[PDB]
């Protein structure tokens, strides 16, 4: 793995570094038609297009990949956070703070991919967009006071670790016309959601992001109709100029503890698991001892990858 | 040795065990035979009294 | 397999060659201590 | 609240395998961890024991002692010797402290 | 004499004694002042335990 | 004695290395077998103890104990089949291994020459007997006693430690053998007299006298069954067989210096036998029918007459062979009921014709009936006690009387009287459970019959 | 202590005058725990790295009980020199001091009069 | 049908704070930021 | 000399008190500090040339050389609580309570 | 860290002991206690929080003072001997100085005030460094020195480093503080013992290295400098709940343990040397220090303490493995005890 050996000898990243190489995240509400902005943009200067984090975007990440059951991956669900909001068990907190845990892995997998390959980074909403949920979610009965308070601390003490993101993209379109284009698709979770809810994402979004990352980074701001013309947008992207920010003083000797840092997902996430005992968050010994001595059980998790034989690893008695 | 290599384990023991007090005694044989109250001579063809 | 493959997964045989090679050196000199030790006990003694 | 489980409930492991034997769930393994358990607890230890125990032959020596002394009351009696002399050690070879 | 004597004589208060002692010799200000004149105090009865048993 | 220990040191490899489904018959039946080799000890035709070796000794005092220690492991290993079988397949492994090395550690311990070699073996057992009783302890309070356990143990301790390596330095070796035959008469200084008190203190600590003995009922409430089968059975008889072989040494002391703790204990076994009269939880009343039945035994350790110390070596067989067969039955009745009250589960005999038969012998071995190796101990010590002071048989015929009250009223409320209208139906007995126990009593009716085995090293 | 005597080797591990004393018997019940010691190393390593317990990296198992064994016998080797070198030493002071450490003549119990005790 | 007790979250809390046995002032004390960096700036 | 070497000997101790009895400002401390090495500096030439003992006169020096550098190290420290506290009080040093 | 200047510091953070021990021109061995001194600090300041600056401050100023004062008994020294060394006659007072100093950069005692603090904003990587390399340099100068210190002053900064050590550890909740606490502790032992066999002190030393070591690197596997921290250690990584239950009874003295050789022998040298009275109540507090340990064993393996959910996703990504010696110096420390005669 990286190591100071591999820095001494060659592997600096800085010279991997290339003007396509950035991180730039596109942030708008719950219906922005990002995803193909992101995936456009990606195409454009083959940056790596990471999708939006998911319940199961860590099981995705490690070993098989397949989707881990629910219970496996935390027990949360988007669908019941709409259907039930203000819940007695709290799925809708224990829902965000797995989905701040997730972007965290997206956010750390990316620089760990722009640090080594060097090509740039393209990953959505991302952990410092995440707030405007949560911003939202308290506004209205869906959080407590205290919930705040844990995520914010969450927050703290990782978010400052990662470096900002390059530029950031904003593709707004007004709190009537997402809440049409959230009626037209499909899903009916997503649908009769709160206009006021929307109203306080948003909100939140224009009151704290863009300002706050409007010095941190080259914030891009786009209307519906800047948008689904990425060529107009990534034009823009290849116009700015990335200068002010905390980029400028990533020296090869800097670089280098940041990459083995996100090339070590168990610290990226060390933070995310405070003993912070607030009860929603918490697994509960048997619980937790059953959902571990369960999700440890499943085929290559028993043992560490390579060592594990039901898949199909093979060697282990020289490994 | 098959599937039966967990049955010999515990039996083993007993036979190194045996190995082994049999070897203490081979270490503690001094007064081999020269205790007073069982100091016999030795009879013909006898190597040693207690081994 | 895995989405993320391990870095294990066919073995350093490096570190199989140097893992097993040196106990085999280690033996071979520990083994050799021992005789050679025995003869130079059994000669500066008596035997 | 936090999360946890709901109190699991103790099976009537009697409700299947009507033949439970108190020792595992599946019947098989229940049937020989009895059928080794009643064997080798009682058929070889109790039995072989108790057997082995009770025919250690004069344990501590007082299977010796019941005889040595009949021959000791035997040779004292007939000699005219008491029977349990009121010394053991012999006064001759005591050497008392002379002045005290 | 189960229960309340023979627990608050023996097991508990040795468990009291103990608590009470650490809460003193545990409850620092954290200013170094304070800890170094302590230093100073430690230095001046060692000059002494020197000199009186000279 | 390395076939009483090799053997059962791979006894681990056994329950590691073994199938999860079959793990437990292998163990269990193996270490029965372990117990027959342990019986060859027992082969003594001679008076001469049997030194096997520098390191490990058999003298008539210990033999009789590593055969029970040998025994109850098999032993507690059915009797945990039940708990611990909703475990993880490496839970269970753990427990398994902990009872094992109980018995490797408590077999070498009662047969060491080297009185620190006691030392380091007698403290090890606490790791093992900690572990069973805060791991697996179902109580929220095992935490709490699990300290008591370790504490009250450890605050003895180190005064032995330091006691051991100052006589060492005082004579030159800790070996039973030589010290025995060796001149070392203390000369009743106010030192002497402390050294005296900090040999048997650690001892008297794990044999609950009545001023330390609060350890005792609080560990067996929470414990496991087969942790508190251990501590009854073998661990606190550990605190009898170190009184017995540190007494060599400190031979002027103890007549003097032994009354402040003879009257503590002939006191206390009334009170503790009383306090028996009126406890809710079964567990709670065994635990201190335990304390006041070994109170007796450090009041036939300290008067030293050749009758008191075999009476001490058959009531401490016999009583740990009945205790455990009480802690047993109590756990069984813990399963069905799910709570330790004795006022609950009130007629079961109408419900488990047998278990009450198991329930009935155990009670009579726990009283004094006279067929019995149970009474013949205490009809021991209670001579030697007589001839120590004739008034002696007062507090102990208190205890006598007491000692019939509880044992009977544990069989009254619990076995006898009508059935508890519906608690969770009781489900039959199980077939395990039931030789647990006749595994207990078989032994203790074939012990009855040739006491002499048992009795100790005075005769 | 043992420093300082005379012909010290200043910072060598085992003198040659070691050489005078017996080798240590590979299976010296020692060497053998040190083996086993070492087993239970591997043996704890596959376990924290979550592998496959015994059936992995059994070209390390081998490592690691011939590294502790290894060790073992020229550790050993010195350690018993150590111990022996206390015995000279300490053997030869007994004599050159003689009258310091007088041999004494241990009255038969028949002389002596140690007081008994009656336990009544 | 048995839950050896695993301790719930109030036994957890007592061993949070920055000193077990709290005293009357040094309960005031509050636990050290788990990042090991502080707030204070001015 | 040996009447001398006394007042240099309290100088020391009188350095040693101010060092072991902080108020406010560190950079008096440091300061303080300072003053003793000055003492042990003058103390050791002064025996060293009143023994004629030349072989030792590197030491005299070497003192300096690595107090010199303690000192920068205790400046460097200094510094950096002036940057994060701006004041250089001894009084606000106490997070680690 | 440019990876010279990381060079360059740890060479004289390891070139500071090792002058210290090879050299007898006692100045030469000041100035390896400098270096040392000088090279911690910047190591010390490399998160350059808020906290850190107030570590390295004391820890400084606290070293830096006992420098002096070690310096000052060597130029008495010179003029009272010419010799640049103590000898048999140096003046009573010119050696307690040398204890007095040695014994606050070791930090025993009425001087175990920086320790605590200074292992408190430390990370636990430099946390071992600042604990275990650098308590080898002052020793070895107590050693060499061991026949004419005096034997009441050690005692006293021993058992009353044993007292703090254990009440201050009691209280504890920081894992840091916890460990620097107990360092206090077993130095304080290593120290009882100098006067008397120097060659246990080396005992009670490399024991407690054996023992610390891995236990720091258990802290920090999971990076937990909090007890509720290390007691989800069960989700995290379940194996290493085993051998931390061990190496923390080793670190207090349990019997069958590695930990009880060196309280054992220190307690036998002592009984030999006669101090029966120090000996005894040294070894009653030392079972104070197995409390708050066993505490500690309680929360992390003997029950299991709530988690949170985002546990759950840490487990799902591969654990950084813990390097080999934590193995090795696991079970050489938890299990040697067999092989005790030739330890000593
Ligand atoms: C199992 C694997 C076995 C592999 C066998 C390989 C083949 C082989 O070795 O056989 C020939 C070989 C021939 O031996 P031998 O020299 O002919 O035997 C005659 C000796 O006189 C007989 O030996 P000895 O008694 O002369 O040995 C001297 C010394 C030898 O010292 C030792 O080796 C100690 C070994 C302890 C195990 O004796 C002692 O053991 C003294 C220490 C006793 C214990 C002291 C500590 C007690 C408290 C702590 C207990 C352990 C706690 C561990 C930590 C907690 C773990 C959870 O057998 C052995 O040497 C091995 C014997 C068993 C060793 C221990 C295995 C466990
Ligand atoms: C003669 C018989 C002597 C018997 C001595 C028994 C000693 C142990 C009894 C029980 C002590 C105990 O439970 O300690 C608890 C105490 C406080 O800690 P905690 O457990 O959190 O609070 C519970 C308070 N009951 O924890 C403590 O503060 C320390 C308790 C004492 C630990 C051993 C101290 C030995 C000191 C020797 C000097
Ligand atoms: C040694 C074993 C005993 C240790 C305790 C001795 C007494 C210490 C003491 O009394 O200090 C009190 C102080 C807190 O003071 P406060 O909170 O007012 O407590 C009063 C409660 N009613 O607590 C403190 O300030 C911290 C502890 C103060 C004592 C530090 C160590 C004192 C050592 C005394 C001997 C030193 C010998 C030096 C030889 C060189
Ligand atoms: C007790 C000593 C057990 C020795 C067992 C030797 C055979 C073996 O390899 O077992 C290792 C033991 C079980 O390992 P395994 O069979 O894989 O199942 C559990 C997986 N954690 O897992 C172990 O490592 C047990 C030994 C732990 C270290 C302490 C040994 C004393
Ligand atoms: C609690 C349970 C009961 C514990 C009893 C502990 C008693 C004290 C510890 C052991 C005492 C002991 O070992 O007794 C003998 C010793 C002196 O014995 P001796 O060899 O005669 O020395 C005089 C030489 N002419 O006398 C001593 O050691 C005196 C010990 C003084 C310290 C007492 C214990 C303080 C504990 C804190
Ligand atoms: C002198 C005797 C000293 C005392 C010996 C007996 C006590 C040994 C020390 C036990 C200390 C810990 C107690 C609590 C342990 C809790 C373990 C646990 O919670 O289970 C999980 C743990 C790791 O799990 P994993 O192996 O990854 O797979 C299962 C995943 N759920 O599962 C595991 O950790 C499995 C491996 C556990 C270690 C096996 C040890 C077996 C017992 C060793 C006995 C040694 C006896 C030596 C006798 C010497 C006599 C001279
Ligand atoms: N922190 C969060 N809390 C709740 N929901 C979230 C959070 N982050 C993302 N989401 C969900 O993501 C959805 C928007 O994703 P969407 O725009 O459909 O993906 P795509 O980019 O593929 O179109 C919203 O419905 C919202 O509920």
């Amino acid at each position: 793995r990286y190591g100071l050996l591999a820095a001494i000898l060659g592997d600096k990243t800085t010279k991997k570094l290339h003007e396509y190489s950035r991180v730039i995240t596109v942030d708008g509400n719950i219906c922005s038609g990002k995803n193909k902005l992101a995936k456009e943009i990606a195409q454009q200067l083959g940056m790596k297009h990471y999708p939006e984090a998911g319940i199961q975007y860590s099981s995705t990440t490690t070993g098989d990949g397949r989707p881990l059951d629910i219970e496996f991956s935390g027990s949360c669900s988007l669908e019941k956070f709409y259907d039930d909001p203000k819940s007695n068990d709290g799925n809708s907190y224990r829902l965000q703070s797995w989905l701040y845990a997730s972007r965290l892995l997206q956010y750390a997998d990316a620089l760990e991919h722009l640090l080594s390959t060097g090509q740039g980074v393209v990953l959505e909403r991302s952990i410092y967009s995440d707030f405007v949920f949560l911003e939202a979610m308290y506004n209205q009965g869906y959080i407590r006071k205290q919930c705040v308070d844990h995520y914010n601390e969450i927050k703290r003490l990782t978010l400052p670790e990662y470096l900002p993101p390059h530029a950031v993209i904003y593709i707004d379109v007004p709190v009537p016309e997402v809440q049409s284009r959230i009626q037209k698709k499909g899903d009916p979770h997503e649908m009769k959601v709160t206009s006021a809810y929307l109203q306080d994402i948003e909100n939140a979004y224009k009151k704290t992001f863009l300002p706050k990352m409007s010095e941190m980074c080259e914030v891009l701001v786009y209307d519906s109709w800047e948008a689904e013309d990425p060529t107009k947008v990534v034009e823009d992207i290849e116009y700015l100029k990335y200068n002010k920010g905390p980029w400028l003083k990533q020296d090869d000797w800097t670089f280098h503890y940041l990459r083995m840092l996100v090339q070590d997902k168990t610290e990226v996430l060390n933070y995310t698991t405070i003993p912070v005992y607030l009860p929603e968050i918490t697994i509960g010994a048997h619980q937790g001892s059953r959902i571990y001595n369960s999700f440890r059980e499943l085929p290559g998790r028993k043992y560490a990858p390579g060592y594990n034989a039901e898949v199909g690893d093979k060697w282990i008695w020289l490994k | 040795l098959r599937e039966h290599w967990v049955h010999i384990l515990v039996p083993a023991g007993f036979v190194f065990g045996c190995y082994l007090d049999r070897k203490d005694d081979e270490k503690l044989t001094a007064f081999r035979n020269k205790s007073m109250l069982f100091q016999r001579e030795l009879r013909p063809n006898e190597e040693v009294t207690w081994k | 397999f895995y989405v993320r493959e391990p870095v294990n997964a066919k073995p350093n045989w490096l570190a199989v060659g140097l893992s097993v090679g040196a106990s085999v050196f280690m033996w071979i000199y520990l083994i050799q201590t021992h005789n050679e030790d025995v003869l130079e006990y059994k000669r500066r003694n008596g035997l | 609240q936090w999360q946890e489980d709901p109190e699991p409930e103790d099976e009537n492991v009697y409700a299947k395998n009507p033949d439970f034997h108190g020792y595992d769930s599946d019947p098989v393994v229940d049937v020989w961890n009895m059928r080794a358990v009643f064997f080798f607890g009682f058929s070889i230890v109790l039995v072989f024991g108790t057997t082995f125990v009770a025919y250690v032959p004069d344990y501590r020596m007082q299977e010796w002692a019941r005889r040595e002394a009949e021959r000791l009351v035997k040779y004292r009696e007939v000699n005219g010797l008491p029977i349990m002399e009121s010394n053991y050690f012999d006064p001759s070879k005591i050497q008392l402290p002379e002045d005290d | 004499l189960d229960l309340i004597w023979l627990e608050k004589t023996i097991p508990k208060s040795t468990s009291t004694l103990h608590t009470n002692m650490t809460t003193l010799t545990t409850n620092q200000k954290g200013l170094i002042k304070l800890y170094f004149m302590s230093f100073l105090i430690n230095i001046i009865l060692i000059i002494i335990l020197y000199s009186i048993n000279l | 004695m390395l076939k009483i220990i090799l053997p059962s040191l791979m006894l681990l490899p056994l329950t590691w290395l073994s199938s999860p489904k079959k793990t437990w018959t292998n163990v269990t039946s193996y270490s029965f077998l372990i117990s027959l080799t342990s019986l060859t000890l027992l082969w003594q035709t001679d008076e001469n103890y049997k030194n096997f070796s520098n390191m490990f000794s058999s003298d008539p005092l210990s033999t009789p104990l590593i055969i029970l220690t040998a025994w109850l492991l098999p032993l507690m290993l059915m009797a945990s089949q039940n708990h611990l079988k909703k475990d993880n397949n490496v839970l269970q492994k753990l427990y398994i291994s902990m009872l094992i090395s109980l018995q490797i550690l408590l077999i070498m311990t009662f047969s060491a020459t080297e009185l620190i070699m006691f030392y380091i073996l007698f403290e090890a057992t606490l790791i093992p007997t900690l572990i069973i009783i805060t791991r697996w302890g179902n109580q929220t309070e095992r935490l709490n006693a699990g300290i008591y356990f370790l504490f009250y143990t450890l605050i003895g301790s180190i005064p032995l430690l330091i006691a051991l390596i100052l006589i060492q330095n005082h004579v030159g070796t800790l070996n039973l053998m030589i010290l025995s035959f060796t001149t070392h008469t203390l000369d009743a200084s106010w030192s002497n007299n402390l050294l005296w008190l900090a040999c048997m203190m650690a001892f008297l600590i794990k044999m609950p006298l009545y001023g330390v003995h609060l350890w005792l009922p609080k560990a067996h409430v929470e414990a496991p069954i087969a942790g508190s089968m251990i501590l009854a059975a073998i661990l606190l008889k550990l605190g009898s067989y170190g009184m017995i072989r540190i007494s060599i040494i400190l031979d002027p002391l103890t007549k003097y210096m032994a009354y402040p703790f003879i009257l503590l204990s002939l006191w206390g076994m009334i009170m503790t036998s009383s306090i028996c009269l009126r406890q809710t939880d079964l567990k709670s009343l065994i635990a201190y029918s335990s304390v006041s039945h070994m109170a007796l035994v450090i009041a036939s350790i300290m008067i030293q007459t050749p009758w008191s110390f075999m009476g001490a070596t058959m009531l401490m067989i016999a009583h740990g062979l009945t205790s455990s067969l009480l802690f047993c039955l109590a756990n069984s009745n813990y399963e069905r009921i799910h709570s330790r009250t004795m006022i609950m589960a009130r007629g079961l005999q109408m419900v488990f014709p047998l278990m009450a038969t198991w329930w009935l012998m155990a009670s009579l071995a726990n009283l004094a009936l006279p067929p019995s190796i149970n009474l013949m101990g205490e009809l021991f010590i209670t001579m030697s006690l007589f001839s120590w002071s004739n008034f002696t048989i007062i507090l102990m015929g208190i205890n006598i009387i007491i000692t019939g009250m509880y044992s009977m009223y544990m069989i009254i409320t619990t076995q006898r009287g009508k059935l508890t209208n519906h608690m969770i139906n009781l489900q039959p007995s199980h077939t395990r459970e039931l030789t647990l126990m006749a595994l207990h009593m078989i032994p203790l009716i074939l012990l009855t019959t040739s006491p002499k085995l048992i009795t100790g090293l005075t005769m | 202590m043992m420093n300082g005597r005379p012909g010290h080797e200043p910072l060598k591990f085992l003198p040659d005058e070691a050489r005078s004393l017996p080798p240590p018997k590979l299976n010296d019940p020692r060497l053998v725990y040190m083996g086993l010691l070492g087993y239970c190393t591997g043996l704890m390593d596959n376990m924290l790295r979550m592998r496959p317990v015994m059936r992995a990296g059994l070209h390390r198992q081998l490592l690691f009980v011939t590294s502790f064994v290894f060790a073992g016998y020229f550790y050993l080797k010195r350690q018993n020199y150590l111990y022996a070198v206390k015995d000279h030493d300490m053997f030869g002071y007994i004599k050159l001091h003689p009258e310091d450490f007088p041999e004494k003549e241990k009255k038969t119990y028949a002389e002596i009069l140690e007081p008994f005790h009656p336990v009544r | 049908g048995a839950r050896q007790w695993q301790p719930d979250i109030e036994w957890a809390e007592q061993f949070s704070g920055a000193v077990m046995y709290p005293s009357k002032e040094t309960a005031h004390w509050k636990p050290p930021p788990w990042n090991d960096v502080d707030i204070l700036k001015e | 000399m040996p009447s001398t070497f006394f007042n240099l000997t309290m100088a020391f101790s009188l350095s040693l008190l101010g060092t072991l009895m902080f108020r406010s400002h560190l950079m008096s401390t440091l300061l303080c500090l300072e003053g003793m090495v000055l003492s042990l500096f003058i103390m050791t030439s002064v025996t060293s040339l009143n023994s004629n003992s030349m072989s030792s006169m590197p030491i005299p020096i070497t003192i300096l050389v690595f107090a010199a550098c303690e000192a920068a190290v205790g400046l460097a420290l200094l510094v950096k609580v002036s940057n994060t506290y701006g004041t250089d009080y001894v009084q606000n040093l106490n997070l680690l309570q | 860290m440019n990876p010279i200047t990381l060079a360059i510091i740890y060479f004289t953070i390891f070139l500071g002991p090792v002058i210290t021990m090879s050299s007898t021109n006692l100045m030469l061995m000041w100035v390896g206690l400098e270096f040392s001194l000088l090279a911690i600090i910047p190591m010390l300041i490399n998160k350059k929080n808020p906290r850190s600056t107030e570590a390295a401050t004391k820890y400084f100023v606290t070293q830096a003072t006992a420098s002096m004062i070690i310096l000052l008994a060597i130029v008495l020294n010179y003029k009272q001997l010419g010799t640049w060394m103590f000898q048999q006659q140096t003046n009573g007072l010119i050696l307690n100085m040398t204890l007095m100093a040695l014994s606050m950069k070791l930090g025993l005692a009425p001087f175990h005030f920086w320790l605590p603090e200074v292992t408190q904003g430390i990370p636990l990587h430099m946390g071992l460094i600042l604990l275990t390399w650098q308590k080898i340099a002052p020793l070895s100068i107590l050693i060499q020195i061991y026949p004419l210190l005096n034997s009441t002053i050690i005692l006293m900064l021993a058992i009353t480093s044993i007292f703090m050590g254990a009440w201050g550890g009691l209280n504890q909740t920081q894992m840091r503080k916890i460990m620097a606490y107990s360092s206090i502790a077993h130095m304080g032992w290593m120290l009882a013992i100098l006067p008397y066999n120097p060659s246990l002190t080396l005992l009670n030393l490399m024991i407690y290295i054996i023992l610390t070591a891995p236990m720091f690197m258990a802290l920090m596997l999971n990076n937990s400098m909090t007890i509720n921290s290390i007691s989800l250690l069960w989700n995290k990584t379940p194996a290493m709940l085993t051998m931390i239950s061990l190496m923390l009874l080793s670190l207090g003295g349990l019997p069958p343990l590695t930990g009880f050789l060196p309280k054992w022998i220190i307690i036998t040298e002592l009984m030999k040397n006669n101090c029966l009275i120090m000996a005894t109540l040294m070894a009653m507090m030392a079972l104070l220090n197995l409390f708050f340990y066993t505490r500690l064993i309680y929360s992390t393996s003997l029950t299991m303490f709530p988690t949170n959910n985002n546990s759950k996703m840490m487990t799902h990504q591969t654990k950084t493995k813990p390097n080999l010696m934590f193995s090795t110096l696991a079970i050489m420390s938890t299990m040697t005890l067999p092989l005790a005669p030739q330890l000593i």
